[PDB]
């Protein structure tokens, strides 16, 4: 043994959590690096997207947003927030794929009240 | 580019050529009897065609197990890495396998024998003329999904030959074989030799380069060349019917044939 | 309500505030026919453009090709900026129907190409139908086959407004229902896609405008617009509909029950067909019959659907298939031009579907309920004309007695005059004639046999010709023509469309005494008004021989110039 995970396999991991959890997908297109990242949240906002956390707090892509170049930041995208209860296994495994194809292969599980996760093929 | 002659009169005679070549088979763990056919593709257009597919925007390349769309992961797409435990080895993920077409999915349908595929699919008729073809060949035991790489020689042969012969016919086609008699017993060749002179009746014409004689005996007409092989041959020993050709004393296949007729 | 407003600096000259006048008062009166007599040149486009924004009514001009319908379309844009112009024409770039052959025994596939703008422009057609009714549509004879039900059409609209519980997938699969494609790689109109809790739709209608909406649990909190080209906020509405992307809408009921009708008019055929005796033709049509019906069942639309359009509708045996006709309100406005030959042509629609049916029916290849897929027939087309106006040069004898008003709209707003004939009992007065012709920088024109060997004289005797034997070629020798390269055109037919040109001034008919479809009265007109371009263009005829027809043509002709000599003369415009 050197988390090499299918959708599948990340979708039965998610089902694990209790019902009633309040769980957010986030596909992060930046991890640890520096820019003034204007296009590329133009670009986010024109695919269609609206929600994006920044520094851990989110925010509206159609509103302006302002962002040290010197700085680190953590852009994400926040594609679905969704319930835990059995039966929403499609929408979540669409989302998990939608997440993938975005991310390059890297999903972020943020339970709310709880440990983050991350998932990864 | 042909080869060195100087003319060939009668083309005007033909519409369409279909040629079998003597030529190995490549033997491939993404290959099945459904693809190499080309069956399969008609069977993926209509799994995609459904409203659950068209619900869930899926594709052709979707319902294809060597490609990365909806393919299982932990398998690569192979069911096997010790059988596959996330997917069953079933090389689909758990969310392709809820289209069914007539209640049943890709998977069961390559699970599915070539005689009961004849059943399943005998209103579609551009695969049910594949799985026809599939099943005079005499592969009516095989399953649609069989890997080719688990396929013996006669069974890869036939494979070949119902891929060849399950093509449109016009009535003025020709039909050029390369020994496919290769590793046959005597009953497929009697399959094939029926399915070639029915092929003859409705209007064709065939050209079988053979060395069977029971496939020789059933010719209308015969073309020996020799005398020998290599720098000693080339030559037309002997022409006409199998009768004409025994009665040659210096052909070697009129020699054969006079011990067989 | 909005209304038709007109932009144009060329205020009507001459005859045309009397003709849209007379116009006006006919249909404000309530004639059910009238007929426009106007000469070619004379802006019929700017009368029509007049009484159609005058009576402010929906207005269908129908065109006998589709290059005088693209023209038409491209000139009421023009006068109409504002206003809503469509588009309705066939969309098949190449079809091969299917149609068996009993003295060869042999069946040809069908075989179709679909064009994504026209495809796109009858839908825009249908929705501006439903959207605003002051719309114009100019539409080829493509407007009288079987369109799918209007009451279907409405019933099928899919309503959302905010704080509507509903789950996302209900939502995805109505959006299936209606023939709506999910695409996120090519995102084009008629074609929606989701990203996680978002789904945005682009509407077939609307080229420019997407509608997204976003899911917070259960409900719908937010839909608003977005343009495609920016990806941009542009305005948020609380209740929105979307229309289906397909006319041909069905819903599962109407499906079941046809699948059941099929199955039984199928048992029925059978049952006729073994007592009759084709039972090779029973099995061939229970196998296609069965085939289709798995299909239905299974996916639910195919090729080879349009066959149970009947069984599908619930249509009564015999009954005609809704058109866009029948999408027009009752009270609209319908003009037809070149009359002469649109009429016809809408007349041998149903009979040339007929005798191409008949065969596949016969044979026992399709159901005998195919019959009722075909386009309308001239009698229900006529019964249903609310009103009705014929704008041609020359009025056919349906479109003379089928009218109770005639107006006319002969003299030019530039002043032209018709040509003058003159008779000649033949070689050397045309050679002698196209030299005349070459000195005064004017072209010659001349109307199998015979033309071949004027064009053997022709290039023998060191003389250009543009030899005529599609429109592809056509417009190459007409730009010759015009650029000098070619002195004389010679053609077999002369009447093909956009083959005029501005600087002949001469036109010679020979044979003309010869009875034929090409020296008919109509056609004699026809071909002389080509000749009315230049200033001092002249026809000439070669004929020892005058008949009833030419009589009249003359008379026509020579009244037509009399009373344009007498308007350019009485008010001294000059002629230019
Ligand atoms: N690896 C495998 N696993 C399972 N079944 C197999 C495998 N390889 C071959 N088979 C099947 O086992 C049967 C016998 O195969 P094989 O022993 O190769 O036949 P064979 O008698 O040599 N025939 P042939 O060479 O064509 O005359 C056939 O139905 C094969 O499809
Ligand atoms: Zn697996």
């Amino acid at each position: 043994t050197p988390s090499q995970q299918t959708v599948d396999q990340m979708v039965d991991r998610i089902m694990e959590f209790e019902e009633g959890t309040r769980i957010q997908l986030l596909a992060p297109v930046v991890r640890g690096r520096k820019g003034e990242y204007h296009k590329l949240i133009e670009d986010i906002k024109k695919e269609g997207y609206v929600r994006i956390r920044v520094d851990g707090e989110v925010v509206d892509v159609n509103d302006p947003v302002n962002l040290d170049k010197n700085k680190k930041h953590n852009i994400e995208i926040v594609v679905d927030r969704l319930i835990v209860r059995p039966g929403i296994q499609k929408r979540l495994t669409d989302s998990i794929e939608t997440v993938l194809r975005l991310s390059n292969g890297i999903l972020v599980v943020d339970v709310i009240g709880g440990k983050e996760m991350l998932l990864s093929q | 580019k042909p080869g060195e002659h100087d003319l060939i009169k009668g083309i005007e005679y033909l519409d369409k050529v279909i040629d079998i070549d003597q030529s190995p088979i490549g033997r491939t763990p993404r290959s099945n009897p459904a693809t190499y056919t080309g069956v399969f593709d008609f069977i993926r257009e209509i799994f995609a065609n459904t409203t659950e597919a068209k619900t869930r925007g899926y594709k052709a390349g979707r319902f294809s197990f060597n490609v990365k769309g909806g393919r299982c992961e932990a398998c690569a797409g192979d069911g096997i890495n010790v059988p596959c435990e996330v997917c069953k080895g079933k090389r689909y993920n758990r969310e392709t396998l809820e289209v069914r077409y007539k209640g049943k999915n890709i998977a069961e349908v390559l699970d599915m024998t070539v005689e009961e595929a004849l059943e399943f699919f005998k209103n579609i008729p551009r695969i049910h003329k594949k799985i026809e073809t599939l099943y005079d060949v005499g592969l009516g035991y095989i399953k649609l999904g069989q890997s080719s790489t688990t396929l013996s020689g006669g069974e890869a042969q036939r494979v070949k030959l119902a891929t060849e012969l399950s093509r449109k016919s016009t009535g003025k086609t020709m039909y050029i074989l390369d020994e496919p008699t290769t590793g046959l017993h005597m009953a497929d060749v009697h399959r094939l030799v029926g399915i070639l002179h029915r092929l003859v009746e409705a209007g064709n014409s065939v050209v079988v380069i053979e060395h069977n004689l029971d496939v020789i005996k059933t010719a209308d007409y015969i073309i020996d060349l020799g005398p020998e092989g290599g720098s000693g041959g080339g030559l037309v020993v002997a022409e006409g019917t199998p009768e004409e050709v025994a009665k040659v004393e210096n052909s070697y296949t009129g020699q054969f044939l006079k011990k067989v007729l | 309500m909005h209304k038709f407003k007109l932009v144009s600096d060329y205020k009507p000259c001459g005859d045309q505030p009397e003709a849209i006048d007379k116009l006006v008062e006919g249909i404000n009166r309530g004639y059910r026919g009238q007929t426009l007599l106007g000469v070619t040149g004379s802006g019929k486009t700017f009368t029509m453009a007049n009484v159609i924004e005058r009576v402010q009514k929906p207005t269908l001009v129908i065109a006998h090709n589709k290059t005088l319908a693209a023209q038409l379309c491209s000139e009421f844009k023009e006068f109409f900026p504002n206003n809503c112009v469509e588009y309705f024409v066939s969309y098949y770039d190449y079809y091969q129907p299917e149609a068996y052959i009993p003295a060869t025994d042999t069946y040809i596939e069908k075989d179709s190409s679909i064009n994504d703008e026209i495809d796109k422009l009858r839908h825009s057609a249908t929705a501006a139908l439903f959207e605003r009714r002051d719309v114009i549509i100019v539409a080829s004879v493509s407007c009288i086959y079987g369109l799918g039900d209007p009451e279907d059409y409405t019933d099928l609209m899919l309503s959302l407004r905010p704080g509507m519980i509903k789950d996302r997938d209900e939502i995805i699969r109505k959006l299936v229902d209606i023939q709506y494609e999910r695409n996120e790689i090519d995102f084009k109109r008629g074609k929606f896609r989701v990203r996680g809790d978002i789904l945005e739709i682009f509407p077939a209608s609307s080229s420019d405008k997407v509608i997204r909406v976003e899911f917070f649990g259960e409900e719908i909190d937010r839909i608003t617009e977005v343009d495609s080209l920016t990806g941009e906020i542009t305005g948020v509405c609380s209740h929105v509909a979307i229309f289906p992307a397909s006319h041909y809408a069905t819903t599962k009921a109407k499906m079941q029950r046809a699948i059941a009708s099929i199955e039984q008019e199928l048992e029925e055929r059978v049952r006729e067909l073994k007592s009759q005796g084709k039972l090779l033709e029973a099995q061939r049509l229970e196998q296609r019959t069965r085939y289709d019906l798995e299909m239905m069942q299974e996916i639910g639309f195919c090729q080879g659907i349009e066959n149970y359009s009947r069984h599908i509708s619930g249509r009564a045996p015999g009954s005609p298939p809704f058109t866009l006709i029948d999408y027009f309100p009752k009270d609209f406005l319908l003009i037809i031009d070149e009359s002469h030959v649109t009429i016809p042509q809408i007349g041998a629609m149903y009979n040339g579907d007929r005798s191409r049916k008949e065969s596949l029916v016969e044979y026992g290849f399709r159901l005998p309920s195919a019959f009722d897929n075909r386009p309308l027939t001239f009698e229900e087309f006529e019964k249903k004309i609310n009103q009705v106006i014929f704008v041609s040069a020359t009025p056919a004898k349906y479109e003379r007695e089928h009218s109770q008003q005639i107006v006319e709209q002969i003299i030019r707003p530039t002043g032209l005059l018709d040509p003058e004939i003159v008779v000649k009992p033949q070689i050397d007065d045309l050679i002698g004639e196209i030299s005349e012709r070459v000195q005064k920088n004017q072209r010659v024109m001349i109307t199998k046999k015979m033309a071949e060997d004027l064009t053997d004289y022709l290039r023998e005797l060191d003389f250009k010709v543009e030899y005529l034997h599609d429109t592809i070629e056509r417009m190459e020798i007409i730009r010759n023509l015009r650029l000098g390269v070619f002195d004389v055109l010679v053609g077999i037919n002369l009447l093909r469309e956009g083959l005029d040109i501005p600087e002949v001034s001469l036109v010679a008919i020979l044979d003309a005494d010869k009875e034929g479809f090409l020296r008919s009265e109509t056609s004699l007109i026809q071909t002389i008004g080509r000749a009315a371009r230049n200033v001092e263009g002249k026809v000439i005829m070669y004929a020892d021989t005058i008949t009833d027809s030419m009589r009249r043509a003359i008379d026509e002709t020579n009244r037509r110039r009399k009373i344009q000599s007498e308007y350019n003369q009485k008010h001294g415009i000059t002629p230019k």
